[PDB]
């Protein structure tokens, strides 16, 4: 004849979460940028024998 | 007599078989009443 409870009282849990992030960066661009591919010498010949 | 004590809104009368009556009974009370149905085959609700 005994009956159960409508529900059981559970235990409560507290959650504490921490997220930490640090970012650092450097960027350098120094100097002189010369050309590396340049035209060279040329030579041509032409003649009419007849 | 055994039925009467186990429930003491219902009305208990002897008649010729065990008779149980009531107007607005809670589901728990009805479930308890028909739980006692396993004590005597000659039961009506």
């Amino acid at each position: 004849l005994a009956t159960p409870s409508p529900f059981d009282m559970e235990k409560m849990v507290w959650l504490d979460v921490n997220i930490l992030e640090i970012r650092k960066s450097v960027l350098e661009n120094f100097g002189v940028d010369w050309s590396k591919q340049i035209p060279g010498p040329f030579a041509a010949f032409g003649k009419d024998f007849v | 007599e055994e039925m009467r004590e186990l429930m003491g809104a219902k009305i208990r009368v002897v008649g010729d078989h065990v008779v149980v009556d009531g107007k607005n009974l809670a589901p728990t009370t009805l479930a308890r009443v028909r739980a006692l149905q396993a004590l005597y085959p000659k039961t009506i609700v």
